[PDB]
Formats: C-alpha cells, structure tokens, sequence
DNA sequence: CTAGTTGATCTCATATCAGGAGAAGGAGCAGAGCG
DNA sequence: CGCTCTGCTCCTTCTCCCATCCTCTCGATGGCTATGAGATCAACTAG
C-alpha cells in the first residue's frame, strides 16, 4: 500500500496503476481533504483528470477515515455526455462502489426522489448533470453531500447562471472541480470557480474585480502604459500565490517525457474567400444593417451571426449540382475537400469540428457528396447514443471522418482513434476549440495528430481569432505565467465588420519579497 | 409602480406603426438603466460606474 | 414496452433683452443675558 | 468677557402663474431591440 500523512492508505495495486503525477494528484487532493478546501484539478485534458478523483476516493474509502466513516454520500455533476463514462470508470478502477446514475436514461425508473435518498442513506456515488442539479436544487441540497466534485466544472464559470447558483448550495467543503481550462474569457470566470471551491478565498466578486480583473486585464492591452503593465505584473503573481494551493495544474510538457506522448502540430490556414462568397460578404458589411449596428441601434450579436454564417458559406442566400450546402461555393469547404481527399488517400481518420450545428449539417450532405464514410455527432444526437458511439468510431477504422459540434464534441469525450482534426470555424472562446483539438491528443493516441484551423483572411474570422488569442494570452498571464507579452497586434475595436483581403521566515526575506513586489 | 396600458396608449398610425406614448418611452428609459444597473452590481463594475 | 422523432421550452453564451410676485433659506450682525 | 441664542435685515434662490372658446393649415414623427446549441420533457410515432 501507498501511506500519506493521517491515516490515507491506499491500495497498493491501484496506486501502481497510476502515474507519478497521478499519485502527485491523490495526496494533493487527500491533503485538501485534510484542510477541509476544495480544489481545481486544472491538469490539461488528456491527462485522465477522472482517475486521479477515483484513486483517491478510494484511498478514502478504504482507509475507512473518520460523522462519517470514511466516505459519505457523494454527487458527481458531470457533462450530459461522459455520465456513463464515470459510470464505467468507477466499475472498473473500483466495483466496490455503488454509482447510481440521475438521468432519463439511468437505471432506476422509479421517481428520482427515492434514489437520491437511497444513495444519501447507502452511500453511494450520485453521478448526475449540470441540468439535474439546476432542477432539483431543492431535493439535492437536503442530504449532507459529503464530496461535490464537478467534472468539467468551468460551466459553473457564470456566477449568476442558475447551475451555479445550484452548484453553490451545497454544503460541505469538499468541493472539486476538474476542468481542463478553468479559465476562458476572463478572469470573472475564474472567481467564479473559487467561489464554489473555496467560498471566501478571492474576495467578493465586485472586490475580485476591481482588484485583479482590472489590472491583470490592463496589463494586456498594446497600448497599456508600463506603469500599467507592472501594475498587472503585480497582481498577476499575487493571484497565482493566492491560487497556487487550491489549483493543480499540470501542462503536457512537466509529463511528456514522463507520459509519452505522441507529435502534436498546430498548422493554421487562411482560407481566401471565393467569389460568391467574397460578394455576399462585401455587400452584408456594406449593408445598412452593419451600418446601423455600428451606430448601436440595436444589438450587435445579430451582425456578428450574420457575418459568421457568411465566412461559414453562402447560407444567407442559396443558389442542378448547386443546391444548398454546395462545396465549390464556398472557400473553407474547397480546402477542407483538398485536405479530406489527401487524408483518405492516406488511409487515415480526421476528426473534423465546428462551432455551428446547421453548417454539420452542410458539411453531413457534402460527405454524403464525397465517398467519405462519417458519423456526426451532435446535440440533436441522443445522448443514450452518445458514448455507444464514440466508442464505436474508436474501435474500428472504417469510419473515417467524424463530424461534431465542439459543444458536446469537446467535454471528457476520448477520441484517440482519430488522427487528424481539422478545427473548421472560429469560436469567441479559445477554450472551446483547444478542448477540440485536444480531443485526439490524449493518452493512447498511439499516432501522430496535427490540428488544422480553417480561417478566412481579413474577414470577421481573423477578428475573432484575435479575440481568442487575446483571450489565451490573459489566460496565459495568470496560469502559466505572469511573464507574458503584450499582445500588440490589434486594439480591438468595434472595426470586425470589414473586409480586408489578403494581395518561520526570518522578516528579510519577508521584506526582501514585500520590497520585490512594491518595486514594481 | 408603472402604470396600466390606458394611461399611456399606443395609438396606430395610419399604416401599422405603433407609435408609444411619452410615458411608454421614459419606462423604457428606466427599465433600460435599471437592468443595466441590476448587472453592473450582479457582475464587475467599478463604484464610479454604478454611481 | 422502447427507441426515435419532434415540438416547445428553458438556459446559457457570445460583444464593445420688456416678468412679477411671494415665500424659504442662509448669512451677517447687533445685542442681550449670562456663566 | 467670551459664549450663546436669538432675532432682524438683505440677498438669493426658487417656484408658480399668466382669459375664454372656436376654425384652418402645415411639418414632423412617427423603429426593431437577434441566434443558436444543448437539455428536459411530453407527445407521438414506429418497432
């Protein structure tokens, strides 16, 4: 067996199972335990976030620790799409468990209200959904959870949500969130989390802002004066001091050479807008309807749908073989047909995404137009079907090419049968399609795997793309170090709507930190 | 208190525009600035901004 | 009974000069007790 | 002998009010505030 501090063994098979960051992550978690603080698996998806969470379960179990005699009740809320995955994970890593499952599907069919009570009564492992937990937060929060993980926790990233509201009824301290990217438009998003991890550590949510979100943020922009940029420093590192104990996050680089893994590439390619494309696109931004929006008439989302579709094809207006979803008729779709047709020849699966569900359903005629062997996936998709078929594209190589939506695409879903992964339309959030990229690039993806992201050249594209990498780098200057550089690219104006072509400590070193700091 | 749709009608135009009242239009306003206000205490804003 | 489909229906996420009259308050200040 | 508590003046805001009723013409302004994905659920539809 493998012992830690109290009295936390765990046994000896199951910790050999694990990596060395794995069990790096067990007596991480246990020694919260110990605090009674909840904490942020923030390791880079891929890693196995989840068997980290049941080795260390397990450990707590087993060790019988003492209310309750070793481990209570437990409700894990996890994405509508991996609730069997936990399921299985748990039978297999652990049968001694019992993992009853709150859902349509389940395995009860009785009313809910007895199985809550039945597993608050036997002690159990309550798997459930973020809808489920918005829904009964009344019939959930009476039964002294004992542990509260959330699994791809950041959809709690809303403070004013009603899942987060949920989510922070319950009691007890032990509180877990594993999310890949705790962080992915602004900082607001990670107070959040804290606040359901750690209720008090980062202050109120309007002291968190005007001390850390202000300055950090300032700090990014081109035009910032240096005084701001040490300002921002300065906060910066204070907030990683503060979140340093409560957030665990291991990148695939302090692993690789103790994981394995594979080549990982991250191509981009400026798609160049086709004729008709580049007419409809011309005339929507010259379009009154822009001009109004620029004046703030009305809500700007409308214009930054339409010109999204437009640089997504022709589906504001349609034009035998030029029906609806036509490929020739729109740029990105010609590159993604020179890319898919080099990629069959090269008998390999491609693992193609998109932001948008209707353009699926574009990009699901045209593979029907190609020879391309595909199974989609999407919200429409039912979710009993779900995990069936991830694994069925994983388990043989006769489907080639995998069509998805990042929302239910990305999310604890393991692709590795995939090789290639084209990421086909641009989101607002970064976080959205690194989860998809990151879909192949996990363990056991025994091939090489390249990201291609299709991007239309000076239209609102490009725009966005700037917006997301704006986004990363905030997100880079207060998880993987506050040392990052000035994004000096654009000023990032309301100007998206054009069309640019290309062609003990001793009290010195205290004060020698304090005076550090306060230099700057 | 907002008052009822008889104190502030909306009387049509020859064709179908319905144009509001003066009344209808200052709600609005008010109903505008309180939900801007509502968020701007939900969510981060500075004090200088609220006020 | 059981998947599959299909509406609703909800939640969440995405972005930057020819007035006049009267009344109320405030300010300055004389002066009177008075401790 | 300075401190208070008047209370008078003067100004200064500050607000309110300005006949009744009737006829006609003429000019302006008369707006939406959106979209889509995912999850629930309950209705059918097939098996």
């Amino acid at each position: 067996d493998a012992e830690f501090d109290e009295g936390f063994k765990v046994p000896g098979f199951l910790f050999k199972k694990l990596f060395k960051y794995q069990q790096t992550g067990v007596r991480w978690l246990w020694e919260l335990h110990c605090q009674q603080a909840g904490g942020i698996l923030g390791d880079e998806m891929g890693l196995g976030r989840t068997i980290q969470i049941i080795a260390f379960l397990a450990g707590l179990s087993y060790s019988k620790i003492r209310r309750f005699e070793g481990l209570g009740p437990t409700v894990i809320v996890c994405p509508t799409t991996v609730m069997h995955q936990w399921v299985k994970e748990f039978h297999t890593w652990w049968p001694p468990f019992r993992v009853a499952i709150l859902h349509e599907t389940g395995s009860y069919t009785h009313k809910k209200e007895k199985l809550i009570r039945d597993v608050a009564h036997c002690h159990g492992i309550l798997i459930t959904s973020y809808s489920y937990i918005r829904l009964m937060q009344d019939d959930i929060s009476r039964y002294d959870w004992h542990y509260v993980i959330l699994d791809e926790g950041h959809k709690i990233r809303n403070p004013n949500a009603a899942v987060t509201l949920a989510c922070k009824q319950f009691r007890t301290p032990h509180r877990i969130i594993l999310s890949g990217s705790p962080m992915q438009n602004n900082l607001r998003e990670l107070w959040s989390l804290f606040d359901f991890i750690f209720p008090g550590k980062l202050g109120t949510l309007p002291v968190f802002m005007e001390q850390f979100s202000v300055p950090i943020t300032m700090g990014g922009y081109s035009n910032a004066s240096p005084v701001q940029v040490k300002t921002a420093y300065k906060c910066a590192c204070v907030l990683r001091d503060t979140i340093n104990p409560y957030l665990l996050r291991r990148m695939k680089s302090d692993v690789k050479m103790s994981l394995s893994l594979p080549d990982k590439n991250e191509q981009v390619l400026f798609c160049r807008l086709t004729d008709e494309q580049h007419k409809v696109y011309q005339n929507f931004v010259d379009s009154k309807e822009v001009y109004r929006i620029l004046n703030g008439e009305m809500q700007i989302f409308s214009g930054l749908i339409a010109l999204r579709k437009i640089c997504n094809h022709p589906d504001l207006f349609s034009g035998e073989e030029d029906q609806f979803g036509y490929w020739k008729r729109s740029g990105k779709m010609i590159v993604v047909e020179s890319l898919l047709k080099i990629w069959h020849k090269q008998g390999q699966r491609v693992l193609l995404f998109s932001q948008s569900r209707q353009m699926l359903d574009i990009l699901e005629v045209f593979l029907r137009a190609q020879k391309y062997t595909y199974l989609k996936m999407d919200g429409t998709t039912t979710i009993a079907s779900r995990q069936p078929l991830i694994t069925r594209y994983n388990e043989d190589t006769s489907i080639f090419v995998f069509l998805l939506t990042t929302r239910v695409g990305g999310l604890g879903v393991n692709l590795t049968g995939a090789n290639r992964v084209v990421i086909y339309d641009p989101d607002w959030n970064p976080s959205t399609d690194t989860q998809a990229r990151e879909r192949a690039w996990r363990i056991g993806q025994k091939k090489q795997v390249t990201v291609y992201r299709l991007l239309t050249a000076g239209t609102i594209e490009e725009k966005i793309y700037h917006r997301q990498i704006f986004k990363q780098f905030l997100t880079n200057r207060v998880l993987k170090d506050p040392k990052q550089r000035r994004f000096f690219k654009s000023n990032d104006l309301y100007e998206l709507f054009t069309l640019t072509s290309p062609d003990p400590l001793a009290s010195s070193s205290l004060l020698a930190k304090m005076r550090a700091r306060n230099h700057l | 208190p907002v008052p009822p749709l008889s104190v502030r009608p909306a009387v049509v135009m020859q064709g179908s525009a319905r144009n509001q009242d003066d009344l209808t239009h200052k709600l609005a306003d008010i109903v505008k600035i309180n939900n801007q206000l509502r968020r701007n205490e939900q969510n981060g804003a500075a004090a200088h901004v609220i006020a």
